């Protein structure tokens, strides 16, 4: 078996710079390789095959390169939407193994996050539940921390965040927060609060509402 | 004109099995080897073998020795890839991939065109459905050019549920949070931000969809 060695893990770059990401068979492997794209939640797409052959309707700005063991993978002059993860794969003889697969972002500049909070709605309280929500949207980089208020004093349990992947036309990421109690607890308490510290700001760009549910 | 169609989401029970199929056309299905590639979640891509269209016969990575096994059906031009006694370790999603040209055996080839893959989800967890909550904005907030909205997706198991907005017919300025699971339930999110000028009086619904469940809500945002 020959297994492929991939570097970097992950690249952050800007629009119009380059990028080089290497891939080393721990065997001969005459030039049987090829580079692949993949997107989030997408089938991986091939880039290039035969080390450095351009696959039909790929752009130019790719181009793959190397001989015996070593092998890179060339991106020359970033566009927004070349962010993704990208895989290299040997086929000399099987198994046909991939590389462990390198992470580009797209750098672009440090934005903060534009903050919405979300009192729980009429139905989900009938049925017992109260969730509060926060949007924390379009900002860069992904680095960013959230933390909820009742009354004042911080909560750090029943909290569940989830994260964008990069925005293909702007590069920011963003992110939910749901704070997530009874219908009870909800109601016996007033103000509520969703508290975002990220690199942009050196105080908590904040959000609140009181239980007028304003 | 090739393409390859892979069946639906999977949900089965440790020690259970799974069958995937995946559907060719295009081309001379007999002509090109057909690769089943793996990946588990946020991990990478693992190649698991290839089955040779014309003789039948499969070559299996050591890695998935024994418990997977690649069959055809040329008659409807498909390939299927069965695992038995599904572990944990074998959530993840399976890819079909034609090898892009053909003539030897003991070299491969780089792999073309490929399926949409599959979801197999391994656990003892119970199909249960959504719950779909407007995200209205608060009370004593306004003010402003653009006012975001959106719709809380609680309580669901398996994945996935599909969020639109306005049938699709809003795209730009929406966010849809990846599916989190907390306690065997899943929870997600989305939002949506339109003119303050356009909502509370044009309509504004988040389409939700939960497959599984034959779940379907549209619920219309609503101001408070």
């Amino acid at each position: 078996d020959i297994v492929m060695t991939q570097t970097p893990a992950s690249l952050s770059a800007s629009v119009g710079e380059s990028v080089t990401i290497t891939c080393k068979a721990s065997g001969n492997i005459h030039n049987y390789l090829a580079w692949y794209q993949q997107k989030g939640g997408k089938s991986p797409q091939l880039l290039v095959f035969n080390a450095s052959t351009l696959a039909d309707g790929v752009p130019s700005r790719f181009s793959g390169s190397g001989s015996g063991t070593q092998y890179s993978l060339k991106i020359n002059s970033l566009q927004p939407e070349d962010f993704g993860s990208y895989y290299c794969q040997h086929f000399w003889s099987t198994p046909f193994t991939f590389g462990t697969g390198t992470n580009l972002e797209i750098k672009r500049a440090d934005a903060a996050p534009t903050v919405s909070i979300f009192p729980p709605s009429s139905e989900q309280l009938t049925s017992g539940g109260a969730s509060v929500v926060c949007f924390l949207n379009n900002f860069y980089p992904k680095d960013i921390n959230v933390k909820w208020k009742i009354d004042g004093s911080e909560r750090q349990g029943g909290v569940l965040n989830s994260w964008t992947d990069q925005d293909s036309k702007d590069s920011t990421y963003s992110m939910s927060s749901t704070l997530t109690l009874t219908k009870d607890e909800y109601e016996r308490h007033n103000s509520y609060t969703c508290e975002a510290t990220h690199k942009t700001t050196t105080s908590p760009i904040v959000k609140s509402f009181n239980r007028n549910e304003c | 004109d090739i393409k390859l169609v892979e069946s639906g989401p999977e949900l089965k029970k440790p020690g259970e099995t799974v069958k995937i199929s995946c559907k060719a056309s295009g081309y001379i299905f007999t002509n090109y080897g057909m690769n089943w590639v793996k990946q588990a979640p946020g991990k990478g891509l693992k190649w698991m073998g290839w089955i040779n269209t014309y003789t039948g016969e499969p070559t299996y990575s050591d890695d998935f020795k024994g418990r997977f096994v690649f069959s055809l059906e040329t008659s409807v031009r498909t390939a299927y890839l069965q695992i038995n006694n599904l572990k944990n370790e074998d959530l993840a999603t399976y890819f079909c991939a034609r090898e892009r040209d053909y003539g030897s055996r003991y070299r491969g080839y780089a792999l073309d065109f490929w399926g949409q893959g599959t979801t197999v989800t391994v656990s003892s967890a119970t199909t249960t459905p959504p719950s779909v909550y407007p995200l209205a904005p608060g009370s004593g907030a306004g003010t402003n050019s653009m006012v975001t909205l959106g719709c809380l997706v609680k309580g669901y198991f398996p994945e996935p549920v599909t969020v639109t907005w306005n049938s699709g017919s809003l795209s730009s300025g929406v966010h849809t949070f990846p599916a989190v699971l907390q306690s065997d339930l899943y929870t997600l999110s989305s939002s949506v931000t339109v003119p303050s000028s356009t909502w509370p009086s044009e309509t504004v619904t988040c389409n939700v969809a939960h497959p599984a469940s034959s779940t379907k809500v549209d619920k219309k945002i609503v101001p408070r």
